[PDB]
């Protein structure tokens, strides 16, 4: 059991690392340079409304 | 007590032999994986 | 591979030690048998 | 299930260390000391009882029962150790056969769908020791059984293989076994007997007959065979008979002399 609990500890550490990587991917998915390109296309459309 | 200790040590020797057998089996599996990687690399190089 | 190498080196050293300790324990068996004979002599001397 | 405590798991090398360490504690020294003690007690009892005192039969039977019980104990102790080693071999083979738990095999074992050998269950299921393939026949037992008859009379023919009652119905017609050899007019100081001749010889003059000839015929009658030096072995029965005969003749001589002097 000491072997299996050490193995499960390293497995959960790997899962924690993967979860951190997914959080980083979520964070970089937003605030993109394309997201920066947005909110001024809206302004350009607002210059010439409907 | 020495006879008991040396019998225990001989059983330890045989279990080391078994452990080395399992390690050699793992090494053979690793070599098979290496050969598969090598043939994949050869195919990729051929495409290259 | 180096793990297997040092494991089998330890196995060979342990087998050599086992052979040497088998010779040594045969020597000890002769030793305890002759000590038992010396006690049989000593106890009969004490008896008489 | 519930509490994650699997019933059994495959053996580990670290656990293999303890498995190799586990052994059944020995009684060889204890058994041999007990055997030597009872043998020397029997030897002391052989001449201990007063020659005029009669009735050693019950003590002989009690000592025979004690020796049989000791021999049974030794046999079942050997059964114990052989069962232990067989159980260890079977358990190690079963553990080697079973796989190893790495990812979820431990979970499978915990859920009960996977089973591993358990030394407790195997030791509960091991057969009870059986006193089989064992014979309670020793030289000490033989002399213990035959000593009451020698005490009654120096010359006796105990075997009843031909007929249970005696050598032939009710009359033995077996003559007597003489302590003093006609060849050597002296008590047997070196009683040596053959497993084939079944005759006791002093060996003082027997070596003279056996020198120069590899095999020589047995000088005694009722048999026809040739034996060498190495077929001779020590026979405790012969000197037991000699000692009891000397002790009885000494006591009877003392009694007759004392009574004759009391007459005067």
């Amino acid at each position: 059991m000491n072997d299996v609990i050490g193995f499960f500890n390293e497995r959960e550490a790997d899962l924690k690392s993967q979860y951190e990587d997914k959080k980083k991917f979520v964070k970089e998915m937003r605030d993109t340079p394309e997201f920066q390109s947005w909110m001024r296309e809206i302004r350009s459309y607002d210059q010439d409304t409907k | 007590q020495l006879k008991e200790d040396i019998n225990s040590r001989q059983s330890k020797i045989q279990k080391y032999k078994d452990d080395t057998i399992y390690y050699e089996d793992k090494k053979k599996v690793y070599l098979e994986n290496i050969k598969k990687i090598e043939v994949n690399v050869a195919a990729l190089k051929e495409g290259i | 591979t180096e793990k297997i190498r040092n494991r089998q080196e330890k196995i060979e050293r342990y087998t050599s030690d086992g052979t040497t300790i088998e010779a040594q324990i045969d020597a000890k068996v002769i030793y305890v048998n002759e000590k038992d004979s010396e006690h049989q002599n000593a106890r009969e001397l004490l008896r008489d | 299930n519930d509490n994650p405590i699997p019933k059994s798991v495959p053996l580990h090398p670290k656990s293999g260390k303890y498995f190799h360490n586990l052994h059944a504690r020995d009684l060889s020294n204890i058994y041999q000391q007990c055997y030597k003690q009872i043998d020397e007690t029997i030897n002391q009892l052989v001449d201990s009882t007063s020659p005029s005192t009669i009735g050693i039969e019950e003590q002989v039977a009690d000592i025979t029962s004690t020796y049989k019980l000791l021999s049974t104990y030794e046999s079942e102790s050997n059964s114990f150790d052989e069962h232990i080693k067989d159980l260890k071999k079977n358990f190690k083979q079963s553990s080697d056969a079973c796989p190893q738990i790495d990812l979820s095999t431990w979970d499978k074992y915990r859920t009960g769908e996977l089973t591993a050998p358990k030394l407790s269950e195997l030791y509960l299921n091991m057969p009870t020791p059986e006193p089989a393939t064992m014979v309670n026949n020793t030289d000490t037992l033989k002399i213990l059984k035959v000593l009451p008859y020698i005490w009654n009379d120096p010359t006796c023919v105990i075997p009843d293989l031909q007929n249970p009652a005696d050598e032939d119905d009710l009359q033995i017609e077996g003559g007597k076994i003489e302590l003093t050899c006609p060849i050597t007019c002296k008590p047997y100081e070196a009683p040596l007997i053959s497993r084939k001749c079944n005759h006791v010889f002093d060996r003082d003059g027997i070596q003279n007959y056996l020198q120069g000839y590899t095999t020589r015929d047995c000088p005694q009658a009722a048999c026809s065979q040739v034996v060498s030096m190495r077929d001779f072995v020590r026979d405790p029965i012969m000197e037991l008979r000699c000692k009891i005969a000397k002790m009885k003749e000494s006591q009877e001589q003392d009694k007759r002399s004392s009574q004759a002097i009391d007459v005067l």
